[PDB]
């Protein structure tokens, strides 16, 4: 009650109503208001990160948010929140960064008491256990187990193990159970102790802000909030922050070489900086970053392009903990581009030194504070869940009035800001890391935590008075004048002929349309989206191998032209599919027929660079042989989709057969799939019906007229189709994980088609066991930090499916979900009626679930039109069906499908398994598949879904 | 391509 | 948010 | 009359039929033929009796007396009893007319050699000649001569006899019509059978008989069965008919014909006339020069003409006439320009003849002709029990008793001098045209005696003729290359300790498959080779299947000028297309089939294509295809059923239109991408060894990968198409309207299941209980139609049962009939007694077990198979074994549930096509979205 906001700035797209406050222990609290709401949800965000554990025990706060979630005073059930927030349509998630720790729920429609005082009750008073901390470092063994051999986690905990080792960004943040646990017990250091000084010293004080999206007014919760986080109580705790920068100037100059495990090749160029967040009016960073990653014409990219080195680059700032800031130039690398990556660093030298010559630009800041102020007006609708947790995420810096208009509005442009960080960017400053496979057996030096080797190949000072000595240009330029940033921000009319749903307008044996004006958003901006289909697309490796090969040089010699309107705002995205390729171009309404166009007349009449198809075939030809190193649980997820499918050619197949594409090949094989094919679209939001047909009218005959294009038979519009497993069966097969030391498998119940009787009998049955799988599975028994079971749905018919992954091995992973499976029908005869019908509760409000953004329903209908049923109220009279279901039906539904015994069952398995690898039933003997093909040779075929 | 976005 | 997840998401 | 003069005679060692010849003291040829392994016992006797030695006032009179010599014997004086006698025991008997030949044969069950030589030897005794057989073999001559009213053969034959000397007897009628037999003797009052008795008492007794008889006794007894009953046979001395001059005497020569046909055909026919070289049969010049013209290899006479576009094909040679002349004679084909050329074609035909005689006779063709030859009489197959004897006994007359199996196939000496002679007689001066096209309407009043054709005489101008002979050149024609591959290895190789009786696969890669069988049974110099090449690319779309038609199309094409003279050789083949790839046969002897199936993949590896032959191919198709709406509506419901029950099927109306756009560099383009990356399938059987086996598809492989870099498929794309499945209750149609045809079809698909050992016989049996009773009934009593088919249908590993009617007649009126046929069969199952039962299951045990006949029957089954992917190569053995343990009421309980109208199992479908005047099916394509798949059968 000690602060209260009058009134913040809001777009005035908006309707959410806002209040901002503090209270009395010193807490930030914002206040949302939204009639219309559907799902309430709240956050919260401790401003402590990973930066303050003790030295001996290391990752505390990622086992403490870890092992919050477990057991209060007032609720001592172990559960009682997840299990509250899961009979509610609702979820919980919760993460550490190094600086903070975020926790954050959603629920539903007005259930905010009955989940937000479980979620309160998380701070006043946690009370922990034996069994908790026994069986919780385990999963935070599971936790850095999968990130061991993760190529994302070991160049980040190499950069912050080569700085300053007493500095405290030289910390570990996860622990690996052997720091953990083992290593405090090695010495007899209590744990639990330790767990209840550093939430009592850290976490109780100020630092932490509360955030809140309601239903009901902006002034009845409001006396509820005061009411509700009053007793977290202020220990004065100031911020920790360091003014010293972890790069002292002995560790600079310097240029690692490290050695991954997957192949790949790349070039960090990392400059250090002083703190930039106090500046978020004139945002120098961002200046630097627009002015040195930019793809165009004349730019830093396009020369690399152009001397053939380098596939793209990131630039732009990192930001690194509190008071200290980083500055990274990002690339990766050909393979004659690893030769001369001294004169790769030169020219961004060069590009540096030609950005300094003539330092700021007016009408450079005008045109990017224009583009962020029109991106800010027309900010589109937000989910409900993470939109809190990140406005609570940046209430610590900004004060109560710009918490939204945050790196959005700009006020000045102050060039002495922007000379200041160009300054800073010299190479007396430089740190250089090389990734390469190369440097296998050159290693001296390895990491600890994580087991990777690398170098000290301190820079002599021939090559840093090579960088700065001479520098005038390339053929380098600034970007131009843009083009693609909007003029038309007209909302137009509803017509006469209004309908929900997407209506079929066009035709005809070349096309098909589906055009829906928008009627809920009123946002000037539209998505068109296409998926041309070609017989010849998949027909054998060596043709589904080109499609790639020939879609990826269109989207390379296209970057060069449409970043300019990424960058305004209009998106597009065109990448190949099985049946045939795909486009799909979102954004502003102004300017979407110059881009389509484009793109049709640079698609159909296309030439070939010969040097870049031979490096695109490189980056392809190891881009399929590094799928070896990958996780267990995907590689089960890529064979069970081969195995139940009719016909698929593995990553082994595709891989032998680029041993044969060739430029002549390839050049007469574009005008093959592009000589008879059909078109089908849809187009969604601003646009009247007669721009619609004109859209379809300018495509198909740019189509007609370039690559002179025919329309197929209706006889080979087909789809693939789906294997029938016997009505009793156990199949299973076994594969080898080759780099990954953990186990994995996926086990599949298959029972039947899509239909309308049929899909909530599965949907509910994988509803009320989602929690409890979750449990007893990764909670109670421990099996790992992959747990996952819910419906899959390919070709129309739906199975059950489980995916998991974990040390033991697989098998006693299958029979322990065949215990859990009879545990879950014992549950389910037991249980009562209320719990029932708040099961089907839970269901109805999920899927009976309005869409906010406009490409959340584009991709609702569209998900359902390349699936050819074309059912658009499948979301109303489905679950008008659902509320009316008995309690036995699930057990019919359980007994001839699922269950052990049962007459109708059908069940396959795959097994993934490592490099050197509570009561269970009676198992029948397997029959394993030793061949794809001709396991697949004696199965019936499924029938497809007839159309509505 | 910055690296905020 | 490379950060630490309580539950994959 | 027993006179005797014979002794051992010559026969290829092949043969094992004992045979003798000699000659009776009543001048009488007779042949014995003693094979105690022959079913049926046959024979036959040739008099060899001039037509031309007829009454000159009737017309045919030893033709109307071999229809009255038939009936009435006096040892059996009733009317049938030597019809009855042929109508009990099997019998047929048969003689025909031709200027110097009548040649009664006939059979006999097994053994009734007393029975029709008792009806057969006193012919020669007492002719009867009475008011029945008179009266009715008078019809039967009317209705000969009715039936060859449009036949053209013997019309074109009366027409080259009649146009000649109208004095000469070359120019009489064979036949006979009803005008010269019983109307202007009867209103003349002459008796018929006075007449006939004069000529079967005088004429026929005399000498020149040519008895010969297929017997399975003995050498002996057939011996003293027929001299015993042929000596009533009393000589009379009647000269042999002869002829000093021929009868085309300058009057008609240098002469053309315009002749009108019915049918819409064209062609050309140039006539020599020649003396007679049938004395010189050791040379037989007048065969070389039909050898030389109608060979076609590089730079032949036909190679010219087609590549000039205007002839087809052509044949040439020696033409046999009467004793005295015989004729050489050219007919050729006409395309629609053909017929604007004539002379020029005729010029290029005299420039060959003149490099002929630039050439002089050859020697080198005449050893290669009597190799190939010998060899030819050498290996002989076989011969039908009837019909040879009447062949024997046809040449019986004309050569020594030694001379009678060596007939022609042998040659003794070289007569270059014969060759210049018959040169001289092929010449200008010497040329008699004739010319058949439709076109020559209202132009020809000059009518035909007999059958009333109308021609021309329009005697050829000078001009024509002088160019001929003085303008004489040579062009693009040269001597046919040798084509000598050495056929000298005939041996026999033995089999080796590889004994199987069915092929073993030998070779197995990821880019062949080789199947092997040594012949155990028939021990030929023979063998036979089967390959299929699976690709992916056959059947994609209409465009392909298309572009693969055309490039085996012209393949072929291309390859037939260069084949030919190998296929005369005696080794044939064929390219061919599956749905699936193409389909190679060769088969012939061993000695050197591998050279040519060699040059076979080297000449489709590197193919190329002319601009021309390929719109005339290309226009070809486009023309067989809008065929197809003219084709009978059995067929339009075969065709549908099919393209309903399978995965993809083009149908005709999508091949029409994708055919128009095929171009040349399309499909130049098209058939590189084909052969590059296929697999291989070969049945490799006959005297043959393994090692050779494997070397010579080591052979085949290799020139595939030395030719388009052929790469290996991949095992996850060798799949084969599935069949929709019925669900489970579904009784589905649709209907289709034929436009030309009156007629409507029907057709009533029935799916069991797939092929399990059980399921072949349940329905196999089923199938043949239903299968004489359907043709009792359905033709005969309830008339539905005349094309009416039953029985199984095996396809893409399912069963079926099937129902063709084609009639005009309301489409589901038939079907109703066709259950109510039905309900017949289900009620008369019941009823049935062991007997028939038994029967029918014996039936069927012989209709399925059976020995083979040639090496490429047991290959054919052995091959139908494994394009099958069943390979079960005793399913024969195995299924009768099976077969006999089933009762009756086993088929009654696989009746119900599958094919009754009360069934749970019952999968029906029909398909209704319409003449020109459950639900219905509008889309196939939609129709065959929500219907499952069957899966493939295990290879064993």
């Amino acid at each position: 009650i000690k602060r209260i906001g009058n009134h913040i700035t809001k777009s005035p797209e908006d309707k959410r109503e806002y209040r901002g406050l503090e209270l009395a222990n010193g807490i930030k609290v914002l206040l949302i208001s939204d009639p219309t709401t559907d799902k309430s949800s709240a956050a919260l965000d401790v401003h402590i990160g990973s930066l303050s554990d003790p030295p001996n025990i290391a990752g505390l706060s990622h086992f403490l948010e870890h092992m919050l979630f477990l057991g209060t005073k007032k609720y001592p059930k172990e559960n009682e929140y997840s299990q509250f927030l899961s009979e509610h349509a609702g979820s919980s998630n919760a993460f550490t960064s190094g600086e903070h720790t975020n926790y954050y729920f959603d629920v539903s429609h007005e259930h905010l008491e009955g989940a937000l005082d479980r979620f309160a009750q998380f701070f006043l008073s946690p009370l922990f256990d034996e069994s908790a901390k026994d069986r919780e470092v385990n999963a935070v063994d599971s936790e850095h187990e999968k990130n061991v051999m993760n190529d994302a986690w070991r160049l980040f905990q190499l950069e912050k193990a080569t700085g300053n080792p007493k500095h405290p960004f030289s910390k570990f943040g996860t622990g690996n159970k052997y720091t953990l646990e083992t290593r405090p017990n090695q010495e007899g250091i209590d744990v639990r102790q330790e767990l209840l000084k550093f939430h009592s010293a850290y976490y109780s004080s100020n630092l932490m802000a509360v955030v809140v999206l309601g239903r009901e007014s902006l002034d009845d919760l409001t006396n509820l909030v005061v009411k509700l986080f009053s007793e977290v109580e202020n220990k004065n705790v100031p911020l920790p922050e360091f003014p010293e920068h972890p790069f002292q100037e002995e560790h600079l100059k310097q240029l690692y070489k490290i050695v991954p495990i997957k192949d790949i090749r790349n070039l960090y160029v990392t400059f250090p900086i002083p703190d930039l967040q106090k500046y978020y009016k004139s945002n120098p960073g961002h200046y630097l970053g627009h002015l040195i990653g930019h793809e165009g014409p004349g730019s830093l990219l396009s020369e690399l392009k152009s001397k053939g080195w380098v596939n793209t680059l990131v630039g732009g700032q990192k930001e690194g903990a509190r008071g200290f800031m980083f500055f990274i130039i990002n690339v990766d690398l050909t393979e004659e581009g690893l030769l001369h990556v001294e004169d790769i660093i030169l020219h961004m030298f060069q590009y540096i030194q030609k950005l300094r010559a003539e330092g700021p630009q007016e009408w450079v800041f005008q045109e990017l504070k224009d583009l962020n102020a029109v991106a800010f007006r027309f900010k589109d609708k937000e989910r409900p869940r993470g939109y809190t947790s990140k406005i609570a995420g940046i209430l610590h810096y900004y004060p109560l009035e710009e918490v939204l208009t945050a790196e959005y509005l700009l006020e000045e442009f102050r060039p002495d800001l922007i000379e200041m960080v160009l300054d800073k960017l010299r190479p007396e400053n430089v740190r250089v890391a090389i990734v390469s496979k190369s440097f296998e057996g050159k290693t001296d030096r390895t990491e600890e935590w994580y087991g990777t080797q690398y170098k000290q190949e301190a820079i002599p000072d021939e090559v840093i008075k090579k960088w700065q000595n001479a520098d005038l240009n390339g053929k380098f330029k600034l970007p131009t004048k843009n083009e693609f940033i909007p003029t038309n921000f007209e909302i137009l009319p509803l017509e006469k002929e209004a309908t929900p749903y997407p209506a079929l307008i066009k035709d005809t044996a070349m096309s098909k349309l589906w055009f829906k004006q928008d009627d809920k958003f009123f946002l000037p901006k539209a998505n068109l989206n296409f998926e041309f289909f070609s017989p010849f697309a998949y027909v054998d490796p060596l043709h589904s191998n080109m499609a790639y090969l020939y879609l990826e040089l269109l989207k390379d010699s296209l970057n060069e032209y449409a970043y300019a309107a990424e960058l305004a705002g209009l998106s597009y995205d065109l990448q190949n599919t099985i049946y045939g390729m795909y486009l799909s171009v979102k954004g502003y309404n102004d300017k979407q027929p110059i881009l389509l166009k484009k793109i049709i007349e640079k698609m159909a009449t296309f030439e070939i660079d010969e040097k870049r198809f031979e490096i695109i075939k490189e980056a392809y030809m190891r881009s399929l042989n590094n799928f070896r190193a990958e996780q267990p649980h995907q590689h089960a997820m890529y064979y069970l989709r081969l195995l139940m499918t009719e016909v698929a050619w593995t990553k082994d197949e595709l891989k032998e057969a680029l041993d044969d594409v060739t430029l002549p090949r390839l050049k007469a094989f574009i005008p093959q799939l592009l000589s008879r094919l059909h078109i089908e679209a849809l187009l969604h939001g601003n646009i009247t019906k007669q721009a619609a047909l004109g859209i379809m009218q300018m495509v198909e005959d740019t189509l007609i007229e370039h690559a002179h294009t025919k329309p197929l038979l209706p006889s080979q519009l087909v789809r693939y189709r789906e294997v029938q497993l016997p009505d009793r069966g156990w199949f299973v097969y076994q594969q080898r994980n080759e780099v990954h030391n953990n186990s994995g498998i996926e086990i599949y119940y298959q029972t039947d088609m899509q239909s309308t009787s049929e899909n909530m009998f599965l949907e509910l049955f994988a509803q009320i066991i989602s929690e409890p799988a979750f449990n007893t599975l990764r909670t109670k028994e421990q099996l790992g930090y992959i747990v996952f079971s819910g419906p899959r749905r390919a070709n129309g018919i739906q199975g059950l499916r489980f995916i998991i992954q974990s040390e033991k091995p697989p098998h006693y992973l299958e029979s322990r979900v065949e215990a859990f499976l009879i545990t879950m029908e014992k549950s389910i005869e037991d249980m009562t009626e209320e719990a029932f019908q708040k099961h089907i509760q839970a269901l109805a409000i999920r899927r009976l679930d309005k869409p906010k953004k406009l490409s959340a329903e584009s991709a609702k209908y569209w998900g359902e039109i390349i699936s050819q049923q074309y059912n658009f109220d499948r979301d109303n009279t489905e679950v008008a069906y659902l509320k009316t279901l008995t309690k036995e039906d699930i057990i019919k539904f359980y007994k001839e499908m699922l269950a052990v015994d049962a007459p109708r069952r059908h069940k396959v398995s795959v097994h993934v398994l490592a490099r050197e690898m509570s009561q269970a039933p009676a198992l029948p003997q397997p029959e394993v598949i030793q061949n794809m093909t001709e396991f697949k040779r004696g199965l019936p075929l499924f029938p497809l879904v007839k159309p509505h | 391509f910055v690296n905020q976005h | 948010c490379i950060c630490s997840l309580y539950q994959l998401e």
